[PDB]
């Protein structure tokens, strides 16, 4: 059947479509919250996040132009800072940078979220998240999100439609089978997987 | 990871690579023509013990067996020949246009 | 955003000596190699470049160290496949120059 | 030492094997492996058919 | 078809031709700009560079003989220093070579 394939169809799917998450990890609590009984800055805070664990997690949704979705936590607007301002200010506070252990971006944090990509609008459960104000009173204020707890992660399903879509159908159906056809799934970051379409039940 | 005050995240995001991709591939036209024409004339490799398909296509049926069983009220010489004929492979035509392979030859 | 730059190298059969028997232009009798001479290379079967010209797309970045990619998006592309899709799908067949420099 | 950017290196088989294969193809055409009607009179001087 | 190929054609293509870029990364702002205003030296400056990120990037175009292209930023001449001078200068100040990542 020859030595090369024609690429006949290309499609891309992102868990949260246009939205990505920035994740910031610190040794201790960096934030104040509206209506908190007392100050918690620099406190150790262990929580359920997949498993019991001793670090503090902050997350921040963003779009590639640097804007951020209107985010609600329970009934309340979290008033998220735009991502670039947030980074500048967060690293300008000498107390907050001593706590910060790591930072990365991810396409999926283990939750189906109440998210409307078109409206650019995100609604988060207040039992799992809270408004996080990170203030210096010398440098500008940051409004981001603190992860209270995520006991269990969950799977999100992406429906790409008819598995035979995109292939040209020959009169001889056996030309739809492997090795004449194949469905490849890849992230273009070193991971890929060849599927024999006929065996997708 | 992003620097604080493991891989090049800027190249990936900056060039639009996120999430998952489905890439669909099929063999080149040259081999499609080659194989399709072969299947059209000689069907598929089967490797099953079953009763053979004699008249399931509109125009012709190719049939090749190995060690086939065929009975009937027939003198044994002729019966042996018939087994031999299907063991060598034969095309059974269902229309008078015998040898015209251009037709679709669809089911039924 | 980063963006791709196209380098047009001209007729993809340029440079080969054409034999009377055209099959001698196919792989494995002929091959087009793309390399940066820094450990990355890729053998192309010239006939499967879906274009009369050999065009290379360059992609890069401004991150923590050097990373440049050289692609031939037309390689193994079905004719009905858009340029955008071709470029997207081309990364796993690209020269990835990620020497930090 | 002047190594930057991208290089296109074009390669072909040696004279010895070009002569060898070209002469074979000239007389006996190509391997086809297709079920089709044969080319009987497509060349000016001769057609090999198997 | 034998055991080796003849190399029959060699070509080289560079994205910006004779021009290369030096990239310098620091933890904070090292420069003044025309029409300041207040000093921003040692300020943290995050930006979109492929993605959101907290480092400061400087780039400097150059040729292999050490000269630099006449460079405009908007309508204004950037008056680029030669690359060697720039290097000598950046690394001469402890305030700070420690910012340089």
């Amino acid at each position: 059947y020859g030595s090369e394939y024609d690429i006949v169809s290309v499609e891309n799917h992102k868990p949260y479509d246009d939205m990505m998450f920035l994740v910031i990890i610190s040794k201790s609590i960096m934030h104040g919250t509206p209506g908190e009984e007392e100050s918690r800055l620099n406190d150790i805070n262990a929580s359920l996040n997949g498993m019991p664990q001793p670090l503090c997690y902050y997350i921040h949704p963003f779009y590639k132009d640097g804007k951020v979705p209107k985010t609600y936590i329970g009934d309340n607007n979290a008033n998220l800072s735009p991502i670039v301002n947030m980074l500048t200010n967060i690293f300008s506070q000498k107390s907050a940078v001593n706590d910060i252990v790591n930072m990365y971006v991810t396409d999926y944090i283990g939750l189906k979220l109440d998210y409307k990509n078109g409206d650019k609008e995100l609604k988060l459960d207040k039992d799992m998240f809270e408004q996080a104000g990170i203030a210096d009173d010398k440098h500008g204020n940051v409004d981001t999100i603190f992860v209270k707890k995520i006991p269990d992660y969950e799977a999100l399903e992406i429906d790409t439609g008819d598995k035979w879509g995109g292939f040209t159908k020959d009169q001889e159906s056996k030309l739809m089978m492997y090795p004449y056809c194949v469905t490849e799934i890849t992230d273009f970051k070193g991971n890929h997987m060849n599927l024999k379409t006929e065996y997708i039940n | 990871d992003i620097a604080i005050l493991g891989g090049n995240t800027a190249f990936d995001y900056g060039n639009g690579y996120r999430g998952v991709y489905v890439i669909k591939k099929q063999l080149k036209a040259e081999y499609r023509r080659s194989l399709s024409s072969f299947f059209h004339k000689y069907g598929y490799k089967i490797n099953r013990v079953k009763k053979p398909n004699l008249r399931t296509r509109k125009a012709f049926n190719y049939v090749q067996t190995k060690d086939c069983f065929i009975s009937g009220d027939i003198n044994n010489n002729d019966l042996q020949e018939i087994r031999t004929i299907f063991d060598n492979g034969i095309t059974l035509w269902h229309t008078d246009n015998i040898g015209n392979y251009s037709v679709e030859n669809e089911l039924r | 955003d980063y963006e791709a730059l196209e380098i047009d190298t001209g007729d993809k059969w340029g440079g080969f000596t054409k034999d009377q028997e055209s099959k001698l232009m196919m792989y494995p009798y002929c091959v087009t190699e793309i390399t940066d001479f820094k450990g990355n290379h890729m053998n192309l079967k010239t006939e499967y470049i879906n274009n009369s010209k050999l065009k290379i797309q360059v992609r890069g970045s401004l991150g923590v160290s050097n990373k440049v990619a050289y692609s031939v998006q037309d390689y193994n592309a079905d004719s009905a496949l858009s340029g955008g899709n071709r470029l997207t799908a081309s990364l796993d067949s690209s020269l990835i120059n990620n020497n930090p420099n």
